[PDB]
């Protein structure tokens, strides 16, 4: 049916454009993969998990995932049951089974096209309602889904909250922020140090609250594209295409791949750092609390020392006046931390309580955070470059923070490239100047 | 004496830049 | 006359193309190959430089090399049949005779090649361009792997052969010769940083500012290996950038001409900066910056700070980077910040 | 057509595909040694 | 150049009585040492506290005597000061705080004693590498 | 008039202006001459900068004492990090002065600019009717910029390690990068530099043998070059003969006979690589750095044997050990 | 567009060449895996076995340090059952 006289092999997959059933297989068949992996690799991560020992110390990335969402742990992220692993872990493998069967079947057996075999699921690029209506179906999927998750935190168990009064532990969240002020108001705050904009959520209240909003106004939205078509300028502003579709979605992920990386490396709320490591800004803080605690028992009077250069050994002001932590560290003033917070008092960092309320918890704390900075190598040696061979270690938080910036990256590039494709294959150029009509050669020369 | 020299040689680049892009050859076709 | 009979054997149309360059040529240029891959996987540095640099001893594909020859051997050719090895191979190998061998043989093997282009071209019949550009290369090898530690003490401070082991060349030269400070480096680099784009740049333009030719998307199939009319449109490409960047080209005879020049008189220019880093002859510092830096505590430009840098890592590599210096440098003299 | 088989092609494709092969061999034996 | 029965002799008790260990034990140590220790005392050094070593020496002169078995593995289950005057085994691993240092709770007198056995085999191997830092690395 | 705005959009968007201003542009000119006009003043005029947060400050500028090749505009305080200090965040210029404020400001609108003048690339190329992607070359070292003024210094948490704007601040840059991260010891680095020599390397094949095949049309005493005039039909050398010569130096099958593969090849190696290298500082910036071999290969005893990666190590421990000699106060250099 | 030499594809395709190969190939591996695996290696090249680099005692390195007389201060170095 499809071969060189559609596209050329490597771009294979472009010949399924028009093709809605076998271009069906392919999404199920993927979507296969998907499922596949994290079920196949939360078994693996299970296979090799040792219950008494970090889990970022064990280069895991899905466990800690279920983790936080209060599965198999306890107080200050202790595991207590496996199962709940090895469930979520089988499960989406078996589902990978059936998925896949599907796309196999939609991409090899099965109707070729959709439009004849069922015009209900066969589809028109350019038929701005099936569009409209299509993805109106799937942001309702959406929707439900972020109310799966404010359903299992509210009703079925709880979330790790590591803010936990009581200390780190599962936390059943029954009061979600709903004001509007409030949950939308981090979008309007700066993405600059300090105000951090989304990855400044700092309680599962919000996390909870805001999941609401989204779920409903997704849906919403949903129902709302169901009943109806692109208005005038939403039509002549966009392009209406295969390709042009995909662009648009391809620089929404690049976009989100963005957010993701900065998430997992700033935020301590929806990221704890008892399953993933201790944060780039954590750990910096931690040095300094490990030895403004220990030269103090030395006998040193922190709040009066003065460093090198006269600025304060351990302690110091920020530019807007708060007392932080001394050092090179005077740069993530801006960490907030349940280990180091019930040090801070209205004012930042209080002499008298760091003078006498340090307790032994947060002297460990701040020396295993201090120990297992975000700081390794591709051949995974813990630390920095200069250092010797023993500890096999690199933050989970580096990880996946770099893994998401180069995919984040590459789908940039990718929405330019498909989107600089839709623009010449809709005015129709996108395979060269007409030889008679070259348009430059209509132009007044400006020389 | 020496700032007024680097100053000057960039001034003279960007007046350079100036003409070049202002001041070229007009670019013709075919009958050239 | 057997000559001719020579003669039209050799230049006659195979696969590979022997020639009478290749009586040069491939006796060289895989003796180089060959001993490199030789001393990669099986020949050491112990006795060299006390370290280990081949897969028999545990280097993988970036830590292994063939390392240069003691500093005793000073300049010495290294000849298997020399004073040093007196004929003994595995003795020529523990003395690194295994370095001069791909240095002086992969020598003659640039001068080969570039003899083949040469002859190539003629048979051919077309310009010798192709060769005088791979005269950029070849300076570079000659002033780097040649001229450079000739000036030095002995070969062992020319760049040994391996991935690694070309890295500690470029700190070294950084440390102790603050090589980036030099001209002749930066026209090096501004030569291959600015040809790596015409590269780049002049692709693109082609690519996207084609005729149609075909009527498939994918273009490549469209175009006529045999002449006639230009590709791409050149009128059209002019009009771009004129229009992008205020300058365009308009005379794909200049801009290729163009594309010939910048990477190779980059490289020629870095050659001559390492021609005078031989005689140590480098542009390490401004000498009004010292002064003012000596009278006055408070100066403190990127410059200083860097040369501060270099006196670490002179300090903290010389020990076991120049073994026959036997040095000892207490811990009490090794400069160190605060802290760290 | 009527192919010969030694020929200069051959000789040169067997003084890199040779050696490699056996260097492969050497190479992979390496990654048993230890202490 | 080997790992002789000869080099893994070290002191078993403060009245000089040795104890030889074998190459199963070191590397088992060597290996334990790294589960649980490297974290802080990669290379005999100490992260969070700097001016206390595993050198030999150093030990030589700890409160009470830390530099044979019997010492280092009284120290991994009841740690002190270096002048003994105070037990840390709250901010320190140890076996009387394994609820605190999970790491710590597999860990078998068995295991105790390799861990004890490869800090005093490593700087013998090593020398002054094992205690200094960067400067030798 | 046929409507005002109508008509703007119209100029804006004409494709009869010398210098076409586009949509893009419309953002792209005031932000580029917001940076250009500030760097200048900078690197002319700007007092000396506390770079490192520590009351020390560096001054890089001409009249301050610098040449063109020490000379440089200064990273925003580390004081700072990375909060946001536009002018009116300063009780005055003299203090914004003094803790780099001018660099954000630059590097800010740079970026910005920087980046329409990618969306320019395309527009341009649209209503031109032209084939996109021109844009998406460029979309490389764009991406590097991008990497080495802000990836990093997100990564690393302030803006006060950013790349200085300036020669020699830029070879601290380097300098320091390598000790803190041994990028030469990396793969994205490594495929950086081979699409960097290699395009060089390429642009010089491609240069040579076209400009070596050029069919001949001038005299013995004529520049080559008048043998081609703007605006030919036909081509103005036998990539034939090109393909013949350079078939014969290596083999047939490794030569390019087609234009078009030849060119998308010359134009997809650099870009490739380059994409890698951005990719490389953006990935170090979150401390996944290079390979660390040290102390590998060790012999039969226990022993450490030395592999050329130490010696890289005891450079890079120089580097570390110096740089920024008054900003340490603790043993761990997590920032 | 061609040359005397059997089109490779044709080859590489030929039932005699793997017959010929399956037999060649292995065999020049098995060679050298045996050239490591015998220790022949280590002598063919002076290179170190993982219990040669130093003496059980000495903590120096072997290095050679004069031209002329460099062969026989090598010999000297295996001595001290280097
Ligand atoms: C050509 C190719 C182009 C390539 C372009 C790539 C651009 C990537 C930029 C990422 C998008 C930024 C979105 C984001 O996640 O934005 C959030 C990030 C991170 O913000 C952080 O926000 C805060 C994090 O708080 C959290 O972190 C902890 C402290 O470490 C505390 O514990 C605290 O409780 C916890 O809530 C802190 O202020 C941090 O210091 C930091 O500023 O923004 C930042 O740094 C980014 C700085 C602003 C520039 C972005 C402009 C975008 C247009
Ligand atoms: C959202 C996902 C997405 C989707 C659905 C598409 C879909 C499509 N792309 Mg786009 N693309 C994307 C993202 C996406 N792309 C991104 C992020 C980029 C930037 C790099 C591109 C760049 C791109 C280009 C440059 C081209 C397309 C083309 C196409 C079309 C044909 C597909 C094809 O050529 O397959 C064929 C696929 C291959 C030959 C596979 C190449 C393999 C990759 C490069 C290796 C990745 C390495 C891997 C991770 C390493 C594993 C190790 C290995 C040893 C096993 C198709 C419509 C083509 C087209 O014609 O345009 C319309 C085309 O030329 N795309
Ligand atoms: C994308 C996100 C992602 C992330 C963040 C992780 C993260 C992690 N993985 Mg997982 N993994 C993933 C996807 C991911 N993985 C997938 C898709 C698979 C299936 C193949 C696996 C299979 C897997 C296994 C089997 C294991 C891990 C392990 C680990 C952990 C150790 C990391 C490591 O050792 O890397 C080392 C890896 C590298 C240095 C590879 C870098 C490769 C890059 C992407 C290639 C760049 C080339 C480029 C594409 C070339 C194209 C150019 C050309 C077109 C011109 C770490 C937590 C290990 C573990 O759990 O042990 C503790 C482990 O054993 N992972
Ligand atoms: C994400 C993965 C992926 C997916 C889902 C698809 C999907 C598809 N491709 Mg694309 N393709 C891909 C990657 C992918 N491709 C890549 C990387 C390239 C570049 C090398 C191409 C190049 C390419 C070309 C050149 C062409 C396609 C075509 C097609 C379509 C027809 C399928 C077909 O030809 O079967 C042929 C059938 C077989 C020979 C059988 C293969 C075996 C099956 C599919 C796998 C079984 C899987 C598993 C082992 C069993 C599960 C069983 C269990 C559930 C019980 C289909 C929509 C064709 C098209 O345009 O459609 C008309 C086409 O011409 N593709
Ligand atoms: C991506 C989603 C997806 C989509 C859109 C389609 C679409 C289609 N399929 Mg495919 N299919 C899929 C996945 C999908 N399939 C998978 C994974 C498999 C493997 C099991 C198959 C196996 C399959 C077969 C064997 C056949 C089809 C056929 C068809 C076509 C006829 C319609 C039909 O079967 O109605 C079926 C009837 C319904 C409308 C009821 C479905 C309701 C189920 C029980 C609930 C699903 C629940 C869902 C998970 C949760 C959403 C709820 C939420 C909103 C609250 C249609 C084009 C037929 C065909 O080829 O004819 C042209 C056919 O014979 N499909
Ligand atoms: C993610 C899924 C999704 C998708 C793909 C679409 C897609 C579409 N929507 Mg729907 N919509 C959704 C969800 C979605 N919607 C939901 C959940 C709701 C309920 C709130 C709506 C409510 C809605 C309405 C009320 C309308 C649409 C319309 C449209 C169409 C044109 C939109 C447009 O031109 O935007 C481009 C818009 C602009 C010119 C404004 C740019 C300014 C943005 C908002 C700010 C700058 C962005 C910045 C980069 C982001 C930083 C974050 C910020 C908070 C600071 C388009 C088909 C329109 C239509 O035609 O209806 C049928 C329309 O009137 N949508
Ligand atoms: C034809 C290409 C060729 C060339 C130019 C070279 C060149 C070189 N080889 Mg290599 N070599 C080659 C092929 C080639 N080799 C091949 C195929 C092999 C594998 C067998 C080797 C194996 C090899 C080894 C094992 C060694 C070299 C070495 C050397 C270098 C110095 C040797 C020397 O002093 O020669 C002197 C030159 C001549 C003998 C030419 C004499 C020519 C005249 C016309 C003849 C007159 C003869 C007559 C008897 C004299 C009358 C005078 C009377 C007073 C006695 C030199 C760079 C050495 C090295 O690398 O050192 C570090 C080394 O050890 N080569
Ligand atoms: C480091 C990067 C770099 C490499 C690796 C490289 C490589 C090459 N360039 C060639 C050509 C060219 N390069 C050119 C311009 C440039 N080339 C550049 C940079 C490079 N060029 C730059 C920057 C330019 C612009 C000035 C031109 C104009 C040409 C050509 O015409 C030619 C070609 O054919 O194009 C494809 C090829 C010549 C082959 C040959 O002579 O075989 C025969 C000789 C042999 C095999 C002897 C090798 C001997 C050397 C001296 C010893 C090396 C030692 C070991 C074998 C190598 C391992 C060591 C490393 C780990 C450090 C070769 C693939
Ligand atoms: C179309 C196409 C394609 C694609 C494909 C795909 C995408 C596929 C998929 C597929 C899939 C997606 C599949 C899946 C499957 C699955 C399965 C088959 C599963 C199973 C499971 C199980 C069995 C489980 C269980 C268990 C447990 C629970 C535990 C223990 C162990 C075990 C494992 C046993 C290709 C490219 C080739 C080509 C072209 C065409
Ligand atoms: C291309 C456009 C060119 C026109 C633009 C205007 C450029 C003007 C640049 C300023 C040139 C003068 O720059 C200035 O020169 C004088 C010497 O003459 C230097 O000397 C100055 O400091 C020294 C002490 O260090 C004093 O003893 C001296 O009296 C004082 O003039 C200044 O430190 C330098 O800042
Ligand atoms: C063009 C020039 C190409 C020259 C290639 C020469 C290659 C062979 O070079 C030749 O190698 C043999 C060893 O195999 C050396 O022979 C050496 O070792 C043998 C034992 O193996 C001793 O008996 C002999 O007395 C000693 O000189 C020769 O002294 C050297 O001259
Ligand atoms: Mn500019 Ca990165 Mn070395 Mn901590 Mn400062
Ligand atoms: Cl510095």
């Amino acid at each position: 049916d499809q071969e060189s006289s559609g596209f050329a092999w490597w771009a294979g997959n472009a010949r399924l454009i028009n093709l809605s059933g076998k271009l069906l297989g392919a999404h199920v068949a993927h979507a296969g993969l998907i499922v596949f992996w994290a079920g196949a690799m939360t078994l693996f991560e299970l296979a090799h998990f040792i219950p008494e020992k970090p889990m970022y110390e064990q280069g895991l990335i899905l466990i800690p995932h279920i983790a936080t969402l209060g599965w198999g742990v306890g107080p200050g992220g202790e595991v207590v049951d496996t199962f709940p692993f090895f469930v979520v872990g089988v499960v989406h493998l078996i589902s990978s089974a059936v998925l896949g069967f599907g796309g196999v079947y939609h991409a090899i057996r099965g109707p070729e096209t959709l439009e004849e075999y069922s015009s209900f699921f066969g589809y028109d690029w350019k038929d701005k309602n099936k569009m409209t209506t299509i993805l109106g179906f799937h942001l309702i999927v959406l929707g439900i889904g972020a109310l799966l998750l404010v359903a299992k935190a509210m009703f079925f168990g709880g979330l790790y909250d590591t803010w936990a009064p009581g200390g780190g532990d599962v936390r059943v969240i029954t009061n979600p922020t709903l004001d509007p002020r409030v949950i939308f108001g981090y979008l309007l705050k700066s993405p600059f140090g300090g105000e951090g904009w989304i990855v400044s959520v700092n309680n599962l209240e919000d996390v909870v609250g805001g999941h609401i909003w989204i779920g409903l106004i997704c849906i919403a939205g949903g129902i709302w594209h169901i009943l109806t078509t692109p208005f005038g300028w939403a039509r002549r502003a966009f392009i209406w295409s295969g390709e042009a579709y995909l662009s648009y979605s391809l620089g929404a992920l690049s976009m989100m791949g963005f957010i993701a990386t900065c998430f997992v490396w700033f935020n301590n709320t929806v990221y704890p750092s008892e399953f993933y490591g201790p944060t780039g800004p954590e750990a910096s803080q931690a040095q300094a609390m490990t030895f403004l605690i220990r030269d103090q028992k030395l006998g040193a009077n922190v709040g009066s020392a003065q460093g090198p250069t006269g600025l304060g050994k351990y302690l110091m002001r920020s530019p807007t006046g708060e007392i932080i932590f001394g050092g090179e560290t005077m740069r993530f003033w801006d960490f907030r931390g349940p280990w180091l917070e019930p040090l801070r008092g209205p004012n930042g960092l209080d002499l008298n309580k760091i003078k006498n309320d340090i307790q032994p918890w947060q002297e460990r704390r701040a020396a295993e955070y201090m120990t297992h900075a975000p700081l390794g190598s591709l051949n995974s040696v813990g630390g920095v470059a200069t250092e010797i061979n023993s500890v096999n270690f690199v933050s989970p938080r580096s990880w996946l923070a770099t893994s998401h910036f180069v995919l984040a990256f590459f789908f940039l590039v990718g929405h330019l490239w498909h989107a600089g494709r839709a623009r010449a294959a809709a005015a129709g150029f996108e395979k060269g100047i007409d030889r008679e009509s070259e348009p430059v050669l209509s132009m007044p020369s400006l020389d | 004496m020496e700032t007024i020299t680097y100053v000057f040689i960039f001034a003279c680049i960007i007046a350079l830049f100036f003409f070049a892009i202002f001041f070229r050859e007009p670019p013709r076709i075919t009958k050239k | 006359g057997w000559f001719d009979i020579l003669d039209d054997w050799l230049k006659r149309d195979r696969f590979v193309f022997v020639g009478w360059s290749g009586i040069l040529l491939f006796p060289c240029a895989y003796l180089a190959l060959g001993g490199w891959l030789t001393g990669t996987t099986f020949v050491t540095s112990w006795y060299t430089h006390g370290l280990a640099s081949s897969y028999l001893e545990g280097c993988n594909f970036l830590t292994v090399a063939v390392s240069t020859p003691a500093n005793s051997m000073g300049h010495s050719l290294l000849l298997l049949w020399g004073p040093e090895a007196q004929g003994d191979f595995t003795r020529w190998c523990q003395l690194g005779g295994l370095w001069t061998f791909i240095a002086l043989h992969g020598a003659f093997g640039l001068i080969g090649f570039m003899l083949r282009q040469f002859e190539i071209a003629r048979l051919v019949g077309v310009r010798p361009y192709n060769a005088i550009a791979f005269s950029a290369p070849i300076a570079v090898f000659v002033s780097v792997f040649l001229i450079y530690p000739l000036g030095q003490s002995s070969w062992f401070f020319a760049p040994s052969f391996g991935v690694a082991a070309i890295f500690r060349f470029l700190l070294f030269f950084q440390g102790f010769h603050n090589w980036t400070l030099n001209p002749f480096h930066m026209m090096g680099v501004a030569g291959v940083l600015g040809g790596a784009l015409l590269c780049a740049i002049h692709g693109a333009t082609v690519e996207n500012t084609l005729f149609q030719d075909g009527e498939g998307a994918s273009t490549f199939r469209a175009f006529n290996p045999t002449q006639a009319e230009e590709t791409y449109s050149m009128v059209t490409a002019n009009r771009f950038w004129s229009q992008i960047f205020g300058i365009a080209f308009s005379n794909k005879r200049w801009l290729h001409f163009f594309m010939l020049f910048v990477p190779v008189t980059g490289l020629w220019m870095s050659a001559i900066g390492v021609v005078g880093l031989a005689l140590n002859l480098r542009s390490y510092d401004f000498i009004s910056q010292e002064i003012r830096a000596a009278e006055d505590p408070e100066f403190e430009t990127f410059y200083t700070k860097n040369l501060l840098l270099n006196e670490g890592i002179r300090a903290w590599m010389a020990p076991q980077d120049q073994p026959h210096e036997n040095f000892v440098f207490p811990e009490e003299v090794l400069p160190r910040g605060n802290a760290l | 057509v009527s192919y010969p088989i030694f020929t200069v092609r051959w000789v040169a494709v067997h003084t890199l595909a040779v050696p490699t092969i056996f260097f492969l061999g050497a190479i992979a034996a390496m990654q048993f040694i230890q202490r | 150049a080997e790992l002789t029965p000869e080099v893994l002799t070290v002191p078993l008790n403060s009245e000089g009585k040795t104890i030889t260990l074998t190459e199963k034990q070191y590397l088992e140590g060597k290996r334990l040492f790294q589960y649980a220790c490297a974290s802080c005392h990669v290379g005999g050094i100490t992260k969070t506290n700097p001016s206390l070593d595993l050198r030999t020496e150093t030990l030589a002169l700890a409160t009470p005597p830390r530099d044979n078995i019997e010492g280092l593995v009284d120290y991994m289950k009841n740690p002190t000061t270096y002048d003994g005057e105070q037990e840390i085994a709250e901010v320190h691993p140890s076996l009387r705080s394994a609820d605190i240092f999970p790491k710590m709770r597999n860990l078998t007198e068995k295991d105790l004693v390799a861990i004890a056995g490869h800090i005093l085999v490593e700087p013998k191997i090593l020398g002054d590498k094992w205690g200094g830092g960067k400067v030798y690395y | 008039s046929a409507n005002l705005w109508e008509r703007f959009c119209n100029w804006v968007t004409s494709t009869d202006n010398r210098l076409y201003v586009g949509w893009f542009g419309v953002i792209m000119i005031p932000t580029l001459l917001a940076a250009t006009i500030c760097f200048v003043i900078a690197f002319i005029a700007a007092p000396p900068v506390d770079i490192d947060g520590i009351r020390e400050p560096v001054s890089g500028s001409l009249l301050y004492g610098n040449n063109i090749i020490t000379g440089a505009v200064v990273p925003s305080s580390n004081a700072i990090g990375l909060h946001f200090y536009p002018i009116w965040e300063a009780a005055s210029l003299d203090e914004w002065l003094y803790n780099g404020g001018p660099y954000q400001l630059i590097i800010f609108h740079f970026l910005l600019g920087a980046s329409c003048y990618m969306g320019r690339q395309w527009e341009l190329s649209y209503r031109l009717g032209m084939r996109p992607w021109i844009c998406v070359a460029y979309s490389a070292p764009l991406a590097s910029a991008f990497a080495v003024f802000l990836i990093y210094p997100i990564g690393q948490g302030s803006f006060s390690d950013g790349m200085p704007l300036g020669i020699s601040g830029t070879f601290n840059f380097m300098i320091v990068f390598q000790a803190e991260h041994n990028i030469l010891m990396h793969p994205f680095h490594q495929l950086g530099v081979a699409g960097v020599f290699g395009g060089a390397l390429f642009c010089a094949m491609h240069g040579s043998l076209v400009t070596s095949s050029l069919i001949r049309e001038t005299t013995e005493t004529e520049s080559a070059n008048y043998g081609y005039k703007f605006g030919q039909e036909e081509e103005t050398y036998n990539i034939v003969a090109a393909h013949g010569y350079f078939g014969r130096l290596i083999f047939q099958y490794a030569s390019f006979n087609n234009s078009r593969s030849l060119h998308f090849f010359l134009a997809a190696w650099p870009v490739v690589g380059v994409w890698f290298t951005a990719l490389g500082i953006s990935t170090m910036a979150f401390n996944l750095n290079g390979f660390n071999f040290n102390h590998s290969v060790i012999d039969a005893k226990g022993n450490v044997i030395n592999t050329w990666a130490d010696i890289i190590n005891r450079a890079n421990l120089g580097m570390e050990v110096m740089h920024e000699r008054n900003a340490h106060n603790f043993p761990l250099d997590l920032a | 567009g061609t040359t005397g030499e059997r089109p490779f594809s044709d080859i590489i395709t030929s039932v005699r060449y793997w017959v010929i190969h399956s037999i060649t190939i292995p065999a020049l591996f098995i060679a050298g895996w045996l050239f490591v695996s015998t220790g022949l290696a280590y002598d063919v090249f002076g290179t170190p076995r993982p219990d040669s680099y130093y003496a059980q005692e000495q903590r120096s390195i072997p290095l050679v340090t004069d031209r002329f007389e460099a062969k026989q201060q090598v010999e000297t170095f295996l001595e001290q059952l280097k």
